[PDB]
């Protein structure tokens, strides 16, 4: 049996640099060229390159050429990548591959995956703001351009469970998170008494909260 | 090289992932599940290793290679991804129907009175309670289409095994209160569901 | 249709404690003067150097030739071509269809039970004192589609180079003439516009790695040469003679692979070579099925290819 582990990965600022590794265990490290791929989330599978492990003959695709390098270590065994200057697309799961005895494709044999976040360097804060009704009746608030995750939000002091419902973050391109958490209301209760969400973010811990007015 | 984003079929059913494009450089197929690594599950077109089931065939006479599955099972609801030398296909989402039926409901909010005093502005669309998890979102100023400023989010599960997502639309807001309306669509299995709002 | 083993031959003479000569004197038998060629009864068989199996052969004399003679124990040695016969049912046939590119059919199938005149050269990027081609300049692989596999190319014209050492401990020189080289790289591009579709070929130094393969690496004189190649593939052509500096290495990431060597500096003295560039090792950028254009940088794969090149043409057979 051949196994490739990789252990390398994080979350990293915008900028910077990240250091990816990958053990081979069961075949002659020094033939079976190792190859370096990503999958973005929600995407395809995008090859970056492969590097020969005998004198380190390395091949990189055209989008990285100057951004991504390849080394070796024989005695570790071991693969690395370096890619620098990394932009928030760059969040992805990345893999190190290889395929039979007969060379290089197709890759019957793969990693593990490790992920990597490319994120603000600041801690920046959120804004909530409203979302109100306009005339089947649902509100909510929006909570924009924050960091890091996570960020409890309810509404009114925690009294609402029914009708509310909160959707997971998105990672927007300047790598500041942002979400929004909205509950349907009967088209009667408006003008009666009025409504506040409960936004709390920890890292920067402001538990700032407004309404909802249209 | 093309493959389709997602296809849909019942348990015992038959179904076909095509990949086009190839050039004729062979085929090669990847069943893929969330968070695991790529499997290879067919080589040399119409070959399979070890391990892979009778259900699984595929044939490349052509540019357009195919994989074929007979009664599909529990096992098959991946990603099938078609694969030339380092290219591979953009996915397929294969997904059994377990709960039969589904429709998004998706609601469509406009900028802030605070963001536009802010000088920004921000559309948010907020689809949810779908199936299968494969949607495609559309924004649209006026009767033309925006490919700039749009971050949309990934399907994931509610608590229902019934999927969610949502779509944000920053923009300036001297262009929000530049055009007429704006509609954000999104398409689930052919039907497409239509939302607008405009600058009041 | 099959795979044996086989001996060899050499004009070599066991006088002078040359590495080579003593080495071909014992291992191998002295050349006979009995060549038979017979062109075949006009029969088409298809060849496959890449999955040839007397690349093997040669690559475990090369290891042995290395290993019994170089040590830390220095000596000037000089490349004496070496033969390879085969003993009775076992035979060779040979490729006469002027442009062979080493994968095809071939018509004018000759049958000697030994090969032709071939020095055991080992070089990297650039392959030297090679054997020219006969009509056009051939392109080489299992298939230009993988990026993996190497691309060689058979140059039609031999081109000089003169690397030299003068009487300042370690550095050298090693000049071109300039336009020869401009000239047949062109020709090579025009050949791959047409192997490619008419598509934009870029030539451009190695992406990174090891000495070894970044630069140009043989040895001459018993004295390991690496040599800056970037003139050479100055994509913009420069007119006149073109100096590439070289330097002597005494660590070596030894070409069989087994850690780094060390060896005593060079003799005192002209360390002089000059050699034939007679083929290019290639390989293709992979990616970018969009882009328009189609880049290239030398050296690549392993040292059998180097053997590979020249026995494109030779395959071992039943009786
Ligand atoms: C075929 O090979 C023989 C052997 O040297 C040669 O004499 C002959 O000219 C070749 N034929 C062609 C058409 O090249
Ligand atoms: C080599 O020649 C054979 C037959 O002439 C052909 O099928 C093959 O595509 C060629 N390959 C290259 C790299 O020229
Ligand atoms: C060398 O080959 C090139 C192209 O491969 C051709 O144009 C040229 O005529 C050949 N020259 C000789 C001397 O054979
Ligand atoms: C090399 O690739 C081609 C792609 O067109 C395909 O026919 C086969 O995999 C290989 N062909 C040859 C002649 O090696
Ligand atoms: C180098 O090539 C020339 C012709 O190109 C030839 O005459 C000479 O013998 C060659 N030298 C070698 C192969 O050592
Ligand atoms: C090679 O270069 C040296 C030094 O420049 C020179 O003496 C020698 O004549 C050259 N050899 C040839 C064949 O040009
Ligand atoms: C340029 O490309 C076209 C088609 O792509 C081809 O017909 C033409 O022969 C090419 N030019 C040359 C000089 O080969
Ligand atoms: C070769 O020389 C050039 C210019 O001096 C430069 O790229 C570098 O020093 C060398 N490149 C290598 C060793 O890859
Ligand atoms: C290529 O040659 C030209 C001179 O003709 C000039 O751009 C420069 O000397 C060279 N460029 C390199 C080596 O990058
Ligand atoms: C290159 O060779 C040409 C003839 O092939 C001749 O002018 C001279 O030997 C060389 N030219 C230069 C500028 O060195
Ligand atoms: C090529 O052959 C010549 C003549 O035998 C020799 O001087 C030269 O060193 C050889 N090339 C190499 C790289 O050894
Ligand atoms: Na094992």
């Amino acid at each position: 049996h051949v196994q490739l582990v990789q252990s390398g990965g994080g979350v990293k600022k915008i900028g910077a640099a990240v250091r990816i590794s990958c053990e081979v265990t069961g075949y002659k490290f020094m033939d079976q060229l190792i190859n370096w791929v990503r999958q973005a989330p929600g995407q395809g599978l995008e090859w970056m390159g492969w590097m020969n492990p005998t004198y380190g003959q390395v091949n990189y695709s055209w989008r990285f050429e100057g951004r991504v390098t390849m080394t070796r270590d024989m005695d570790t065994e071991t693969a690395f990548m370096e890619l620098r200057g990394l932009r928030v697309d760059d969040t992805a799961v990345y893999y190190c591959a290889r395929g039979p005895s007969g060379e290089n494709y197709p890759f019957h044999y793969w990693g593990q995956g490790v992920r990597v976040v490319v994120s603000s360097p600041s801690t920046k804060g959120p804004s909530v703001f409203p979302l109100a009704p306009s005339s089947t009746a649902a509100l909510g608030c929006l909570v924009k351009d924050y960091f890091p995750e996570p960020v409890t939000v309810s509404w009114n002091s925690g009294a609402l469970t029914s009708g509310v419902h909160t959707f997971p973050a998105v990672l927007q391109s300047s790598g500041l998170y942002s979400l929004s958490s909205v509950v349907t209301v009967p088209s009667s209760s408006l003008g009666t008494q009025t409504y506040i969400c409960n936004v709390n973010h920890k890292p920067s811990n402001t538990k700032v909260d407004k309404r909802v007015e249209p | 090289l093309t493959q389709p984003a997602s296809m849909s079929a019942s348990p015992g059913q038959s179904v076909t992932i095509s990949c086009s494009g190839t050039r004729h450089i062979i085929s090669a197929w990847f069943q893929q599940y969330p968070g695991k690594p790529p499997k290879l599950i067919i080589f040399d077109d119409d070959k399979r290793p070890s391990g892979v089931p009778s259900r699984f065939s595929a044939s490349r006479p052509g540019d357009t290679a195919s994989l074929t599955i007979s009664n599909v099972q529990p096992e098959d609801e991946a990603t099938y991804i078609c694969n030339t030398y380092e290219f591979f296909g953009g996915g397929t989402r294969l997904t059994v129907l377990s709960q039969p039926k589904a429709a998004p409901s998706v609601t469509l909010f406009p900028p802030s009175s605070e963001e536009l005093q802010a000088n920004k502005a921000t559309l948010v669309c907020l689809i949810s309670d779908f199936y299968p998890g494969a949607v495609t979102v559309a924004w649209k100023a006026d009767s033309s289409p925006v490919k700039a400023g749009v971050e949309t989010t990934t399907p994931s599960k509610q608590s229902n095994n019934k999927y969610a997502a949502s779509s944000y639309l920053s923009l300036t807001p001297e262009q929000w209160k530049s055009h007429r309306s704006y509609s954000c669509q999104v398409t689930h299995e052919g039907s497409t569901v239509e939302k607008t709002v405009a600058p009041t | 249709d099959a795979d044996t083993t086989l001996f060899c031959a050499s004009d070599a003479k066991a006088h002078e404690t040359e590495v080579h000569n003593v080495w071909a004197t014992h291992a191998c038998v002295p050349t006979d003067p009995n060549p038979q060629e017979i062109h075949l009864e006009n029969v088409t068989e298809n060849f496959n150097m890449w999955k040839n199996n007397m690349v093997e052969q040669m690559q475990e004399d090369v290891i042995s030739l290395w290993d019994q003679s170089l040590q830390p124990p220095k000596i000037s040695f000089d490349p004496i071509p070496i033969h390879y016969c085969t003993p009775a049912g076992y035979v060779i046939l040979k490729c006469n269809d002027k442009n062979f590119n080493g994968t095809g059919p071939c018509k004018n199938v000759s049958s000697v039970q030994c090969t032709h005149g071939i020095k055991p050269v080992v070089s990297t990027q650039l392959l030297l004192n090679g054997s020219l081609a006969e009509e056009e300049i051939i392109i080489r692989s299992e298939n230009l589609t993988n990026n993996a596999k190497t691309i060689i190319v058979h140059l039609n014209k031999s081109v000089e180079i003169n690397c030299t050492r003068p009487s300042d401990i370690r550095k050298a020189y090693c000049e071109i003439n300039g336009t020869k080289w401009n000239k047949v790289l062109k020709q090579v591009t025009e050949k791959l516009k047409e192997h490619f579709n008419n598509k934009t070929i870029i030539f451009q130094p190695p992406s990174g790695g090891d000495l070894e393969i970044t630069m140009h690496s043989f040895n001459c004189r018993g004295e390991f040469f690496y040599c800056n190649t970037t003139q050479l593939f100055n994509n913009t052509c420069c007119n006149g003679t073109i100096t590439l500096p070289c330097k002597i290495k005494q660590i070596i990431n030894m070409w069989q692979g087994t850690g780094q060597a060390m060896y005593a500096p060079p003799i005192d003295g002209k360390i002089n070579c000059v050699s034939n560039i007679t083929g290019i090792l290639l390989t293709r950028d992979g990616g970018a099925n969009n882009t328009s254009n189609e880049t290239f940088r030398p050296g690549g794969g392993n040292i059998k290819d180097n053997w590979r090149s020249e026995l494109y043409k030779y395959k071992v057979v039943q009786i």
